[PDB]
RNA sequence: CCUGGUGUCUUGGGUG
DNA sequence: GGATTACACCCAAGACACCAGGCACGAG
DNA sequence: CTCGTGCCTGGTGTCTTGAATCC
């Protein structure tokens, strides 16, 4: 039905089991592939986003297409209602209502802060923001692929992470 | 529009990728394997599972739905079966390749008998055109007797190499024993090659001008055979309730038969002498089933005594499927009359029988403009002219008008097509064989007219190389919208009148009207 | 069965002498029985579909195995039109 | 001619057809690249835009 | 990147035989199914009048895509296209 | 021992014509040197035969009709001597197939051989018709059904036993025919039970009319085809079908053309 | 695991929609026909970014049906789980076969084989909860599972998770 | 291509050095020893 | 419709009227090919909705192609000699 | 109360 | 050694054999 | 009533030796 920019996947001689998606082995298919093409053949970082970022770009998303239907004219429940059709109103406030209970910088103010301390492969960079974390015990053991990379920081990335952190 | 409708994306082809199929994809698009040569379960009725009618290879039978795709017997492509072979046989088609091969690999481990430190050498394997790439090689190699061991190690095994001869369906090698000493020349069985191409090397599969992922040099021999679905073979009844089998089927069935047979040898009683004369009938059957006109030894027949029908006679040919069915075929909104004369028509015009008239159709769309004019010839039916043959509804579901009594409750939705009749200035293709040049097709406007010979202004009588002794023509009428403007925009007769061939007029005033004119 | 009508056989399956035809209307009625009520299958005999005309004679005997034979004549008349050949 | 030569030859040596002859279209019965299927026909969407709104989809 | 500039368009500005059959089909076609009529019907109610109609008044909105040898191609409006 | 190609079918005639040299020369001045023959029913088409020299095969097949002419024989191994005379079931309650009758390829019980040892009695789901149509083959047989001891009594019967009845001379126990049969007459090896074993075990058309106004008025006709209020007559007149409506037409009935009363 | 695609869907269109307000019908369109629907090969497809100004192309003509081509190339928001990712997760239901945990668009099953033994399912306590000392799995309790395996049924993708490893469980 | 092939075919069909068909038959042919 | 009127309609330049002639007017018929093996191994249930070439593992990548039924006749006589006609909808160079 | 299948392979004689 | 040898169309005129086994009928 | 012979049906399987040019 819907396709991509990735075509062909034409018949190769030796097969290939890197395929199978494994976040730990930094497998993501042929269709996460790490040098991506947009619609103009431009060559293109894969962009994973973690839970901060993507909670500001689909509410704005939302209140700038609902704005534009209103000719130009806050709360999750009432954002989710710009959809069309009870399926499509009901995977938009889920995933609204499930970012709404662990985006633990819920304002751009705070989100900006973290994008610009964050801004090496991109799948990595994109873990370390969405699993909190304690100290560098802890990052390690839930994230193995951080193991053998000699490079930490890991600390002062935590410790910025939960001070920026509001209290709940 | 005749096709129900379905979500999967609709695309034209742009490429045709030729090659073998491997043994093992061969049984991935399987859907059952074919032991038993016996057609019918005990000719009480329902064909026998694992047999050559297995109902899970299709249908062609209008009652019983694929019991693999549920489709009636219209939409179902048929799918294919396979049959295993007890022992791997040559393909008759590609022997004399085989026997190339063999001169250019070691018979022992096959690697190609040349290196790119032969000078000669490596600039053959520059050439870009992998058959000729491949002559190229074999040119070279051709003299060279034997397979080194040692470059001129480069895993060679020493071995001196035979002159392989083809007699028949076999192959002979003879081999040089290390002046002159005595030769034994023994056969070289399929099973024994078969083994030998598997290990060929992927570098050296390349440069004989193989393909490693569609044309593998050890698919050229046969180890298990597809079934082709009924489809291909279908059943024809000579006197209503007697039906005979296809030359394809009975010859299925001796393949079957013959490996049966095979089977029943290796467990028991084989006074070898044996073995050779069934394994080569096993040979014989799968080759002229594929071809039956092999030169040099005699054809398979048929009880009847007359040839048996294998598919390379099935595609040459003049009545062949591509000469006879693809590069020409039959086609339906044709007819054909003896023609007349008429001085008064215009020189565009054909006039069309009202006979022919009538069976004749244009499926024309029904749209605001002219729903009035189509409910008058709906009401007319298909026996008053001008009048309507069907109704065909945007779903597909045709109304005919012969058996609809309550033909005046119809009302006619926009987008809806009414096949009305011919009629006045409708343009029709007009042809007369031989069709030597482009002006033996033209388009006229039709006159409807009584009596039975289509007329045409004398005046194209002569790029027609057309006269009046009986004489017949062809008429075919453009069934689409698109077609029509194709017609009267390029195909039309005034636009005919100066043919390139000679930049001059192919029309003129002719007999009677020159005559006088003078 | 067939599309055509049946209704100008007699009851002994034959068609008589005097009736006009039309094509595809059975002129000869004959059946076979299919093996394993609702037993036979049509096998009747059409006249050609672009024919038409009378019946003239039917010739009803038996052939060199014994079982019947019939053959059915009909004769119509062409009278000349446009489109028809003529030579000197 | 040399119909089924030609074809098991080309088997073998894997060849590939770009389809863009005559006959080859001809024979799959696709528009053929040939006169009036020489081109291909594009909506204009920049001159839909000078009609008035009444004709407008919804 | 296949497409060339408005500028720089080198095909034969009128409008062929081949071009003309194509256009006023494919117009007559969608006239047919109902696709909104951009000039004044009359007394001219046959599919391929109004195509032809249209035509004549530079009014059929459509675009050829001509390919060249290579695959590139050059866009032209019928609008601009100049019919004799 | 040499091998020899001989006609399909003849080879026993071969073995046959051989022996008949043999005996016929013994003790002349021209014996034929051969010591035997012999021809295998699984080694179609050849004749073995036994001898010292190669000259003496080519003397015992002389003007035999049923040989192949070529110079087609061959030489046997010493160590594949013995096989070729190698010379190859059966149990009460084991399944065999019948190859002949309207039973043929039926499943069927072993019940019990003869004393002999030749026909043995099978135990098979009969294929019966009640005497229905009395005043068989296996292409017009009937379709397999135990044998109901009460729709015999009912429609056409001996009792022998408990639950033993003699049918037209045949004998159902318990349902199923008891049958001897020559056991060359039945199949006992490579038996697939089948799937179904598994389970088991208007009215005015054509009639004649007449036209009472018109062009066409005084022609008979037949009513071709009634869908409504136009008719289709095919005048007998001319080779023609006409459209004409219902007012202008008569009906043949029990008395004269009737107008539109019928 | 949110990504952006670039992604492209054909739209044919039938003639008698040939009009001036076409690109916006076209938004329309596409909008119903992608937004909340899941694949396989990209996951659910959240939001698309930017629809009112999507260019859309030039439509091309099907030659003998007259029905018109785009194809919509497009940018969106997606949502794809994956096999080896460690996340957080809210429980829908509890049963003697595990639980099932809401993660955004879909749901979870965790069985009780990989379920750590001092977990026990309480069903007499009000409300129901699996329960420690410290440790509370009420409907809405932060956990935290891992996904080892995805089976794809092309409409909707099935993850199954464990809890029967290290630092995983209610925090 | 193919009017080529039309317009020298058509006046062949109706038609001391050799001439006509025969002559034609050696060009297409590119006969390496001609009449 | 024989070869020589074929080439009539080449000679008019009439691509849009021979395609018509030779399928919607004849013997049109639609296929199911897999996008990965090109083969017509598809096996297309359309009141279940369900598709898949089972050598490919493939239930997504699937397209319908429309050619004439003595073409799809041609291929699977020729499959059944073991050469294999891969139809692919797209070029790669 | 809508759907609705009648053969093939040759050979010979003819038409333009 | 094979392959090449105009196009379309009409219509009338034809079809497995031999051997073995089983069943039925007639005669003793 | 039993045995033998003849006819019909079904199943399985081949073989005495006997139009011309071109590439
Ligand atoms: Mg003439
Ligand atoms: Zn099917
Ligand atoms: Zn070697
Ligand atoms: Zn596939």
């Amino acid at each position: 039905v819907s396709t991509s920019t990735v075509g062909a996947r034409r018949r190769r001689a030796k097969q290939q089991v890197d395929d199978e998606e494994n976040a730990t082995l930094l497998r993501l298919g042929p269709e996460f592939a790490l040098k991506q093409y947009d619609h103009d053949g431009n060559e293109h970082d894969l962009i994973a986003l973690s839970l901060s970022e993507s909670r500001l770009l689909i509410r704005e998303a939302l209140k700038a297409r609902s704005r534009a239907r209103n000719g130009g004219v806050i709360d999750d429940d009432e954002l989710a209602k710009v959809t069309s059709g009870a399926v499509a109103n009901g995977v938009v406030k889920k995933t609204l209502d499930y970012l709404n209970t662990f985006a633990r910088f819920k304002d751009e103010e705070t989100c900006t802060a973290v994008d610009q301390l964050l801004h090496l492969h991109p799948f990595e960079i994109a873990q370390l923001s969405s699993l909190g974390c304690e100290d560098v015990d802890e990052a390690i053991t839930l994230i193995p692929s951080l193991a053998a990379k000699k490079e930490v920081n890991l600390q002062r990335i935590l410790d910025e992470l939960n001070r920026l952190e509001d209290p709940y | 529009s005749q096709f129900p409708y379905s979500s999967a994306p609709l695309r034209s082809v742009k490429e045709v990728q030729f090659g073998l199929l491997s043994p093992e994809e061969i049984r991935a698009i399987s859907v059952v394997k074919i032991e038993y040569p016996e057609i019918m379960d005990e000719s009480r009725q329902r064909p026998r599972e694992g047999g050559l009618n297995d109902p899970k290879l299709g249908s062609i039978d209008r009652n019983f739905k694929c019991q693999t795709c549920g489709e009636g017997m219209a939409e179902c492509p048929g799918h294919f079966g396979h049959m295993e072979l007890a022992k791997p046989v040559f393909h008759i088609g590609f022997i004399p390749k085989i026997k190339k091969v063999c001169e250019c690999i070691c018979m022992n481990c096959g690697k190609l008998l040349l290196d790119e430190t032969n000078p000669t050498m490596a600039q053959a394997i520059r050439i870009r055109d992998p058959k000729k790439r491949f002559n190229a090689v074999w040119q070279l190699c051709k003299t060279k007797m034997v397979c080194e061991a040692d470059a001129p190690s480069r895993g060679g095994c020493g071995n001196t190499q035979p002159v392989v001869r083809k007699d028949g369906m076999k192959l002979w090698g003879t081999w040089k024993k290390s002046r002159d000493a005595q030769p034994e020349r023994k056969l070289l069985t399929p099973g024994e090659i078969l083994n030998v191409f598997k290990h060929i090397s992927p570098e050296d599969c390349f440069r004989l001008g193989f393909n490693e992922d569609y044309a593998r040099p050890e698919w050229m021999i046969i180890t298990v055979l597809p079934v082709p679905p009924p489809q291909v073979r279908p059943s024809i009844a000579m006197d209503e309730t007697t039906q005979g089998q296809d030359d394809l089927t009975h010859k299925l069935s001796d393949i079957l038969k013959a490996n049966i047979n095979v089977q029943k040898l290796e467990m028991d009683g084989s006074p070898q002498h044996i073995i050779n004369e069934v394994e080569q009938l096993l040979q014989f059957h799968v080759a002229t089933y594929m071809d039956n006109d092999i030169a040099g030894q005699p054809q398979a027949l048929q009880k009847s005594g007359r040839p048996v029908k294998a598919i390379r006679a099935r595609l040459k040919g003049k009545e062949g499927r591509l000469r006879g069915n693809l590069m020409g075929k039959r086609v339906d909104f044709s007819a054909r009359t003896v023609i007349s004369g008429d001085p008064n028509l215009e020189l565009d015009q054909v006039g069309v029988p009202i006979s022919i008239a009538k069976t004749l159709s244009y499926p024309e769309t029904v749209t605001q403009y002219n729903i009035h004019r189509l409910t008058e010839y709906v009401r007319n039916g298909p026996n008053e002219h001008p009048g309507a043959k069907y109704v065909i509804r945007d779903n597909g579901d045709r109304i005919d008008l012969r058996y609809h009594k309550r033909a005046g409750d119809i009302v006619l939705q926009y987008g809806w097509k009414v096949e009305r009749h011919l009629m006045d200035d409708d343009p029709v293709l007009f042809n007369r064989q031989p069709s030597l040049h482009k002006m033996s097709m033209m388009a006229h406007r039709v006159k409807v007219m009584p009596y039975s010979t289509f007329r045409l202004n004398l005046s194209v009588t002569s790029p027609y190389n057309a006269d009046f002794d009986g004489d017949e023509m062809n008429l075919h009428v453009p069934q689409s919208e698109e077609t029509r403007a194709e017609l009267s925009q390029l195909c039309a007769v005034p636009l005919q009148i100066v043919s390139p061939q000679s930049n001059k007029p192919v029309m003129g005033i002719v007999q009677d009207t020159l005559c006088g004119v003078r | 069965l067939k599309h055509g009508t049946y209704e100008k056989l007699d009851e002994d399956g034959l068609i008589a002498p005097g009736v006009r035809v039309s094509g595809d209307d059975i002129i000869i009625g004959k059946t076979t029985p299919i093996p394993p009520y609702h037993t036979k299958r049509d096998a009747s005999t059409p006249l050609r579909s672009t024919e038409n005309g009378i019946v003239d004679q039917v010739l009803l005997t038996t052939n060199q195995e014994g079982l019947k034979f019939v053959k059915v004549r009909m004769r119509t008349t062409k009278v000349p039109q446009i489109g028809d050949k003529f030579a000197s | 001619e040399e119909t089924v030569e030609i074809l098991f030859e080309a088997g073998a040596a894997a060849e590939l057809d770009d389809c863009r002859g005559v006959s080859e279209n001809v024979m799959l019965g696709q528009l053929a690249p040939m006169g009036t299927g020489a081109f291909d026909v594009m909506i204009d969407e920049k001159l839909l835009t000078s009609l008035p709104a009444d004709y407008a989809p919804t | 990147e296949l497409a060339i500039l408005k500028e720089e368009r080198t095909t034969t500005p009128y409008l062929t035989k081949y071009e003309r059959a194509r256009i006023l089909g494919t117009r007559a076609l969608q006239i047919s199914m109902n696709a909104p009529v951009l000039v004044d019907i009359e007394g001219e109610t046959d599919p391929l009048q109004i195509a032809m109609k249209e035509l004549s008044q530079r009014k059929i909105p459509l675009v050829i895509r001509r390919y060249l040898p290579d695959g590139s191609y050059e866009d032209w409006g019928c609008d601009e296209l100049i019919v004799d | 021992i040499w091998g020899v190609k001989v006609r399909l079918g003849k080879e026993k005639d071969v073995v046959r014509q051989i022996l008949k040299k043999k005996l016929a020369r013994e003790g002349t001045k021209n014996p034929l040197e051969i010591y035997s023959a012999f021809q295998r029913d699984s080694f179609k088409g050849h004749v073995y035969i036994e001898a010292r020299k190669a000259e003496a095969i080519n003397d015992a097949l002389k003007g035999n009709v049923n040989v192949f002419s070529n110079n087609s024989k061959f030489l046997v191994g010493i160590v594949e001597y013995k096989d070729l005379l190698r010379p190859v079931k059966l149990t009460r309650g084991s399944y065999v197939r019948v190859k002949n009758g309207k039973f043929k390829g039926d499943l069927a019980q072993v019940d019990e051989v003869l004393e002999n040892g030749l026909e043995a009695r099978l135990k098979l789901v009969p294929r019966l018709d009640y005497g229905k149509d009395l005043s068989y083959t296996s292409k017009f047989r009937p379709a397999q059904r135990l044998f109901s001891e009460a729709e015999a009594r009912v429609h056409e019967i001996r009792r022998d036993r408990d639950g033993f009845v003699t049918y037209g001379g045949e004998e159902y126990y318990e349902g199923f025919l008891y049958k001897t049969f020559r056991l060359q007459n039945l199949i006992v090896n490579s038996i697939n039970p089948t799937l179904n074993e598994l389970s088991l075990f208007d009215p005015t058309l054509n009639k004649t009319v007449k036209i009472r106004q018109g062009g066409y008025k005084g022609k008979i006709g037949i009513v071709k085809e009634a869908n409504g209020d136009r008719f289709r007559v095919e005048l007998h007149n001319p080779n023609k079908t006409i459209p004409i409506p219902c007012s202008f037409l008569l009906i043949e009935s029990t008395h004269g053309w009737v107008p539109y009363e019928d | 695991m949110f990504f952006l695609k670039d992604l492209s869907l054909i739209l044919t269109l039938h003639p008698s929609y040939f009009g001036p307000q076409m690109n916006q019908y076209l938004r329309e369109k596409l909008l119903t026909d992608v937004e909340g629907t899941c694949t396989g090969q990209f996951g659910y497809i959240v939001t698309v970014l930017d629809g009112m100004n999507i260019d859309v192309g030039k439509g091309r003509i099907i030659p003998g049906s007259g029905s018109a081509e785009f194809e919509v190339k497009y940018r969106a928001v997606v949502w794809k789980p994956f096999k080896g990712e460690v996340v957080d997760a809210i429980v829908s239901n509890v049963s003697p076969i595990g639980f099932f945990a809401d993660v955004g668009p879909l749901n979870v099953f965790v069985s009780t084989r990989l379920i750590p033994d001092n977990l026990v399912y309480n069903p007499s306590n009000s409300p129901p909860a699996y329960m420690s000392n410290d440790e509370l799995i009420t409907k809405g309790s932060k956990v935290r599972l891992k996904v080892v395996g995805t089976r794809t049924d092309v409409n909707e993708i099935y993850a199954i998770g464990s809890i029967k490893e290290d630092f995983l469980g209610a925090i | 291509g193919v009017i080529a092939a039309q317009s020298i075919g058509e006046p062949a069909t109706q038609m001391n050095v050799t001439l006509g068909v025969p002559r034609l038959k050696e060009i297409l042919n590119v006969a390496k020893n001609i009449k | 419709f024989g070869e020589m009127e074929r080439d009539c309609m080449i000679a008019h330049g009439a691509a849009g009227f021979l395609k018509e002639r030779l399928m919607e007017a004849s013997d049109a018929f639609r296929v199911h090919v897999c996008g990965i093996c090109g083969l017509m191994s598809v096996i297309a249930n359309l009141k279940k909705n369900q598709f898949e070439c089972r050598s490919c593992k493939n239930k997504t990548n699937i397209y319908q192609l429309h050619i004439p039924y003595a073409a799809k006749l041609l291929f699977q006589e020729l499959m059944a000699m073991n050469i294999a006609p891969r139809l692919y909808t797209e070029r790669s160079g």
